[PDB]
C-alpha cells in the first residue's frame, strides 16, 4: 500500500536527477552495510585521471554473521565501485571506525555482545584465507554489563578509546598500558553519570579537556578528565531535548560549536561559551533524526539524516535571512539540499575529506551512493 | 533550403 | 487441430531523443531528392 | 495525468532545479543536459518481491552519471567564494546570535 508509492517517488527523483547532482553513481551491494569511513589520502593517476579512493565499511551478509569489508572507488581528477579483499569479523559490527594516528588500527563493537574488540595490522596478515573459525582480534576488552553503542579514538594523543554501554555508564580505556597478565589495568576511567541507555559518545578535535556523551534520559553531558571526581557528576549535564537523543557532532573548524539530536525531529545546535538555551533549533525533518554529521571542509555546513528517508544538507549561515514567500514552502532559509534517492533508509552517511561536497550513504536495500549536489545550489 | 522548408513545417506541425 | 527493471529512464530519454533526431534526417533527405524532379 | 495510491510528499527540493519559464522547455533542458552529458552508465537492474513490493538490486550492477561542468570545476574560486562567504558571514551571525 506504500511500497510502490515509494517506486514512484524513487522513479521521479531519477528522472529528476540531472538537475540536483554533477555526479552521482549508485553501486548495488550483497549485504547490508552499517558503517563508513573513507580513508584519509588518496593515491592519484595524473594522467589516467581515476585518482583511487578507498573505505572501510561493514555489512551484515547474514543473521549472526557478520564481516568486514574494504571498497575503492574510481573519481575522476578534476567509474565503479569495486570491493577489496574481505575480512569475515568474528561478531557483530557497529562501529568499525578507523583511527587517524595511522589508517590501519581498527576497534569494533557489535550490538549483541559485552565488549569491544580491537584489531591491527597484526590481526590483518596473521588473517588466512581459510579461517574456518572467524577472525583473531588483537585483543577483547571486557568491563561493560550489556552490549555497548558507539566509539571513538583520541584525536591528540595516541591510545585511549571511549565507549558507552547498555548500562548508561561511559568508560574510557587505554590501549598504550595494555598487558594480557592484567587485563583490570586497560581502564583509563569510567563514568557513571547517565541512568537509561547511553546512545552515543564523541571526543573532541582540540580536545582543549574535553569529552561529551548522551543518552535516552534526555541529557547532555561533558566531562572533563583531568578532575578527580569526574566519574560520578560530570562537569555540564544539561537537559536540552525532548525525546532520545541519538547523536553528537562536534566541529572541526570552531571549538565551541556543538550540534545534537533527538527524536524531536529538530537538531539542536549549541555553544559551549555559555550552553544553557539552543542557539537555533532546526526543523525540516519528518521524522525521527539519527545521524547527524559537520563537514570536515567548511563550518557550518551541516548534514542530517532521518527515518523519513532524506538526507537534508543545511547551511547555518543563513539563520535569518530575506527569503521570497514564493519558496518559503519548501522550508526554513536554512535548509540547503535533500537527497532523497533511497527506497530505504540510510543507515551511515559520511564525508569524503579530500572531495569538495562529496559524500556516500549507505542505504539499507544493498545500495550505497556516492553523490555531489550540483554547483548552482552551493555556489553563487 | 529544402532542409529549412522541413524544420519550419516540423515546428509549426509540432503538436 | 487445436494447437500447442534494469531501471534506466535517463537511457530511455536519451534513446527517444536520438531516434527523433534520426527520423527527422530521413525525411529531411526524403524531400531532398523529390523536391528537385 | 489523473488524480484517482498517492500519499507522496517528495524525491527533492523544487527550489534546487530552478531555471525555466515553460514546461516543455524544463524537458527541452533536460534533454540537452543529457546528450551533452560528460558520462552516463545505466548498468543497474533489480527486481520485483512478489507480494512484497519492494525492489530487490541484482549485485554488482550499477549506475553513473555525470555532468560536462563537474570536469571543468577549478578549485581557486570554489574554496575562495565558497568558503570564504561561508565562514565570514557565519562568524556575523554567531556573534550576533549570542547575544540572547
Amino acid at each position: 500500500n506504500q511500497e510502490k508509492c515509494i517506486n514512484e517517488e524513487y522513479k521521479i527523483w531519477k528522472k529528476n536527477s540531472p538537475f540536483l547532482y554533477d555526479l552521482i553513481i549508485t553501486r548495488a551491494l550483497e549485504w547490508p552495510c552499517m558503517s563508513l569511513q573513507w580513508y584519509p589520502e588518496q593515491q592519484i593517476f595524473a594522467e589516467h585521471g581515476y585518482t583511487e579512493q578507498k573505505m572501510f565499511l561493514g555489512v551484515r551478509a547474514d543473521v549472526g554473521k557478520y564481516l568486514l569489508a574494504v571498497a575503492s572507488i574510481q573519481l575522476p581528477y578534476l567509474l565503479r565501485v569495486n570491493i577489496s579483499n574481505l575480512y569475515s569479523h568474528p561478531e557483530s559490527v557497529c562501529s568499525a571506525k578507523l583511527m587517524p594516528q595511522d589508517d590501519s588500527c581498527v576497534a569494533t563493537v557489535g550490538n549483541y555482545h559485552n565488549d569491544v574488540l580491537v584489531f591491527d595490522k597484526e590481526s590483518f596478515e596473521s588473517y588466512s584465507s581459510a579461517s574456518e573459525s572467524p577472525l583473531k582480534p588483537k585483543y577483547r576488552l571486557t568491563k561493560h554489563t550489556q552490549p555497548c553503542t558507539s566509539v571513538c579514538w583520541n584525536f591528540l594523543s595516541k591510545g585511549t578509546l571511549v565507549s558507552g554501554s547498555q548500562d548508561a555508564t561511559l568508560s574510557c580505556w587505554d590501549l598504550n598500558a595494555y598487558n594480557e597478565s592484567d587485563s583490570a589495568s586497560v581502564l583509563k576511567v569510567h563514568i557513571s553519570s547517565h541512568e537509561k541507555q547511553v546512545s552515543d559518545v564523541r571526543f573532541h578535535y582540540k580536545h582543549q579537556d574535553l569529552l561529551a556523551s548522551v543518552s535516552y534520559d534526555q541529557y547532555l553531558h561533558v566531562h572533563d578528565i583531568r578532575r578527580p571526581d569526574a566519574s560520578t557528576k560530570p562537569a555540564r549535564s544539561v537537559h536540552a531535548h525532548s525525546g532520545p537523543i541519538h547523536s553528537v557532532a562536534f566541529n572541526p573548524h570552531n571549538d565551541f560549536i556543538l550540534a545534537t539530536c533527538s527524536t524531536d525531529k529538530t537538531i539542536a545546535l549549541w555553544d559551549l561559551r555559555n550552553l544553557n538555551q539552543r542557539l537555533h533549533t532546526l526543523e525540516g525533518h519528518e521524522d525521527i533524526v539519527t545521524k547527524i554529521s559537520f563537514s570536515p571542509h567548511e563550518e557550518p555546513i551541516l548534514a542530517s539524516t532521518s527515518a523519513d528517508r532524506r538526507t537534508l544538507v543545511w547551511d547555518l549561515s543563513r539563520i535569518g535571512e530575506d527569503q521570497p514567500a514564493e519558496e518559503a514552502q519548501d522550508g526554513p532559509p536554512e535548509l540547503l539540499f535533500m537527497h532523497g534517492g533511497h527506497t530505504s533508509c540510510t543507515i551511515d552517511m559520511d564525508w569524503c575529506p579530500n572531495y569538495n561536497w562529496t559524500m556516500a550513504t549507505a542505504a539499507e536495500d544493498n545500495i550505497l551512493q556516492i553523490w555531489t549536489p550540483s554547483r548552482s545550489i552551493w555556489g553563487n | 533550403d529544402i532542409k529549412a522548408f522541413v524544420q519550419k513545417l516540423g515546428q509549426r506541425l509540432c503538436h | 487441430i487445436v494447437i500447442d527493471f534494469k531501471l534506466n529512464f535517463l537511457e530511455q530519454i536519451r534513446d527517444n531523443v536520438i531516434n527523433l533526431r534520426k527520423m527527422v534526417e530521413q525525411d529531411e533527405q526524403l524531400c531532398i531528392e523529390t523536391f528537385s524532379k | 495525468k489523473r488524480a484517482n495510491y498517492k500519499n507522496y510528499r517528495c524525491p527533492f527540493l523544487c527550489r534546487n532545479i530552478e531555471k525555466e519559464r515553460t514546461v516543455e522547455q524544463l524537458v527541452s533542458r533536460l534533454q540537452t543536459k543529457l546528450l551533452r552529458s560528460a558520462e552516463l552508465v545505466s548498468g543497474l537492474q533489480a527486481k520485483l518481491c512478489l507480494d512484497s513490493f519492494k525492489l530487490l538490486y541484482l549485485p554488482r550492477t550499477e549506475d553513473s552519471y555525470i555532468d560536462a561542468s563537474y570536469l571543468r570545476l577549478r578549485d581557486t574560486d570554489f574554496l575562495d567564494c565558497q568558503n570564504k562567504r561561508k565562514q565570514r558571514w557565519r562568524n556575523r551571525w554567531e556573534s550576533l546570535l549570542k547575544s540572547v
